[PDB]
């Protein structure tokens, strides 16, 4: 029984960390376009990496 | 004898055939000692060759 | 710009702060308690001149905790079992030798 | 033991891994310290000028 | 016999585990290696 409870805080342990990153990617399409429209072509590639 | 014959066919279906496990053994030890030499020698060499 | 010693610093700084890591892995090795510690690397931050592959370098992004609750927390109750039964089964133990002969 | 032993898989320091990785961030170290002292070449040259 | 029962279950506090022991102990020989060249190292830096 204790096992398959365990396994059920797994999944809320994924879910977890899954809203933070689409937060970030969020914030990576900002800047990476911010960047873009001041670059005229040239680009962050620390941002594209992230990305 | 019918228990004998049993425990024979038991161990039928579980062995250690002691020989068999420890040659491979040995086999399976000159092989692991190998790989980490190769890990060790050649990534050695390399780096202080490529830096320099 | 001071970018040329300022990548090798960097790099250096970063690579230094690795190796405390790495060793910290290693000192404590044979200590109970212990988890293994691993390390987070970056660019670093965007003083990007004008634009364009201008990266300025790198650095260490902290280090992680390979840990764990639901099976750390599920290890309490099997050690008090351990004990608890153990115990159960090492009292009796401490009385049948006695009084079996 | 056994849970014991399945929570050290995963914590346990491993000390292979580890060990390959001393190496290998030795040998970035040194690619760092290096490269330094190639840049400091570069300003050399332009210093002489 | 109650003497004897009473000197084994002695043992069971105070006694030590050759076994357990020395298994410990080349470990932590392992690992006072490894602390070293690991000291040696970083000092080489």
């Amino acid at each position: 029984r204790d096992q398959d409870k365990q396994v059920n805080i797994a999944i809320g342990s994924s879910v977890a960390q899954i809203n933070n990153y689409a937060k970030q990617i969020a914030n990576l399409n900002d800047q990476i376009s911010r960047m873009t429209g001041v670059g005229a072509g040239a680009s962050p590639n620390d941002l594209l990496d992230q990305r | 004898d019918r228990a004998l014959g049993q425990k024979l066919q038991m161990s039928n279906l579980v062995d250690v055939d002691w020989n068999s496990v420890i040659s491979s053994y040995v086999m399976q030890q000159a092989a692991l000692q190998a790989s980490y030499k190769t890990f060790t020698d050649m990534q050695g060499m390399s780096l202080f060759q490529l830096n320099r | 710009m001071s970018s040329l010693i300022n990548h090798a610093m960097s790099g250096l700084n970063a690579a230094q702060a690795a190796l405390n890591t790495v060793s910290n892995n290693i000192n404590n090795y044979n200590v109970a308690g212990y988890t293994r510690q691993t390390t987070i690397l970056a660019q670093a931050n965007s003083t990007l001149g004008a634009g364009g592959w201008i990266g300025n370098g790198v650095y260490v992004s902290g280090v992680q905790r390979e840990y764990d609750a639901f099976i750390t927390n599920q290890l309490r109750g099997a050690q008090n079992q351990s004990s608890g039964l153990t115990t159960r089964y090492e009292q009796m133990s401490k009385i049948d030798n006695l009084l079996a002969d | 033991k056994q849970l014991y032993k399945q929570q050290q898989s995963v914590s346990g320091v491993n000390l292979d891994e580890e060990y390959g990785n001393l190496q290998r961030y030795q040998q970035y170290y040194l690619a760092n310290a290096q490269v330094l002292q190639t840049a400091n070449a570069l300003f050399d040259a332009l210093l002489n000028i």
